[PDB]
């Protein structure tokens, strides 16, 4: 006859039901494990919930630290080599966000940086489409629209932040667009 | 039977 | 045993948070938290309807909630009329045999079931429920004896007289409530476990 | 597995009237959740029936969160020229009202007031739509579910005033806060 | 050495959670951490991503820590005491006053100038709710008089979130204490 427990259903649930794809068996084995802590512990969800918010700070710290670890160079013809430079260099840009954010001037022109940087790994890209037989581009150009499904998502994401202030976001999604861009170079590598 | 009796008082 | 989400559905209930989408969260997903054991088809499709519909028009789920709430007169005679029904079929629950002893326990559980069954019909008049109250008590004294006159079926007199003591919480709730449809429900699940202990001298 | 037992009847007296009701206003909700129960209920009858009672046991809770929901209205005022400000404005003020309604409800006068209050701001509303509509197409037909409502908030006043329910007049001012988006997002 | 680093957030995030949690729960939190350590050994960065989702879903709970506290309206008589006297008269309507303070500040929060306004009003509720605990907090013991204590902490820590409020603007943090503080008024009240 109350909502101590909504969180466990309005926010734990919601993101266990969202990993699901990344792992299965846990997202289940935790959302059971919470499920029955909250069953004996009404209440323990929404605080568990606080006190993770409460911890902001290392967050964004961790984040930061993953976007910068996210360049330097993770392992796995001249532009079976000059291809990489442009993933490479926009890796490189994607990086250093972190400490370039908290300047509007350096910011502004970081930015204008990213975006040179895929439009130009974005030509890279297009300019070696002409490499492969043609009638086998099918994971090409599929990964090609994921990357920019992703880069268009980072533009939203910068476009909020200046509305919200919320710098993780930048982080997170600059990270997903740097595994895109992996990606983009596991698809052309095989 | 101790419940029973109770319900029947009830 | 568990519900799985599609893409799209994960995509959709990342999107769909806003305060009037709770009840989609707060009501119906433990909802499908329980349908999922009993029937995984049924909780996912209509898991994944909710979720679609509600991303689509945040909003639907309560209404549909509220609108539900505005039917309980109905659902209120519905379990009336299950309650009422559950006293028939003397026959097939039954035991089979004619004997002195066998066919009078059928007739001390064909009593209870009765009294239990006209409840939606004597609960109004205080006097006449309270009469109900005690014919009730009679009706299990009575027959609890013709049992043990007569180790799973240990099992079924525990799960008999649980169910026979859950009847009066019940009961005494109600005096502090006015909610006649927590009463029915439970009478009839008193029916239901009457029911079960002639399963077992069936079998 | 033909004829519809008795058990599903549910299906019918509760749910089918929730989906007519709701197709008016949004076919493929109404369409797709109703296949989907029709579905269920055909595979595993009965099926209806107790998902209705889970809905049930959940009332309060329930009742809190509508309550809540309707003070929360107080925060969605930005939500979605001369005339315009004006109807920008009594627009907010009606919300603004509306959400006050969960603390005035308690009282005698206050409550009272606050019917008055509301009625003057539903009617300074209206009055600010026609200085827009009558001085700058499909905001027709808003207007009139709009009235519709507002004439179904009414209804659930006095019909309060009999029961002493209040949900039903949480719901409805509800419902009225949301046409009243629903014309300021028709323009 | 052997642990990647994304699992960091499992030993900078969720520890330190389980060990506050501990301090009450010591079941819950075992089985939690037991959780945790076990998906996160499976599934190196998982912790992380359920921090992020948590974190990305803040709004969810902004409403409803402002909500909690809006509904405090309605509670605000309960735990009222039934003995008759100016000793718990006063007692009674400081905290019916201050509760009902309490649960208007999601509707000033947003008018800077109004809200400093409010805030004075506040501090001078939970000062005449002080006033009248050290007015019959001597009259009459030991297992129970620990709550004073408790009252003040959290007073001055909703102070604190007000400074970090105009500071920050999340106001979740000031919903938040608010909630914490009815809580420990009615519990206050709950002695008797």
């Amino acid at each position: 006859t109350s909502m101590v427990s909504m969180p466990l259903y309005a926010v734990m649930y919601p993101v266990f039901n969202e990993l699901e794809r990344v792992n299965l068996s846990a997202a289940q084995t935790l959302r059971a494990a919470f499920i029955k802590a909250e069953k004996e512990n009404p209440g323990l969800t929404q605080d568990i919930i606080m006190k993770i918010l409460e911890k902001k700070s290392v967050e964004v710290n961790f984040t930061e630290s993953l976007l910068r670890m996210a360049a330097d160079d993770v392992e796995e013809e001249p532009e079976f080599q000059d291809l990489n430079e442009k993933a490479r260099a926009l890796k490189q840009i994607l990086s250093k966000i972190p400490d370039e954010i908290n300047d509007r001037v350096r910011f502004l022109q970081t930015i204008k940086d990213i975006a040179s940087a895929i439009k130009e790994l974005l030509d890279t890209v297009n300019n070696v489409f002409k490499k492969y037989q043609y009638q086998n581009r099918r994971a090409l150009e599929h990964q090609k629209k994921e990357f920019v499904k992703y880069s268009k998502s980072f533009s939203d994401t910068l476009k909020t932040y200046f509305k919200d202030g919320k710098a993780i976001n930048v982080f997170v999604s600059a990270n997903r667009l740097i595994h895109q861009t992996n990606l983009i170079l596991q698809t052309f590598k095989t | 039977d101790a419940l029973l009796a109770d319900l029947e008082s009830t």
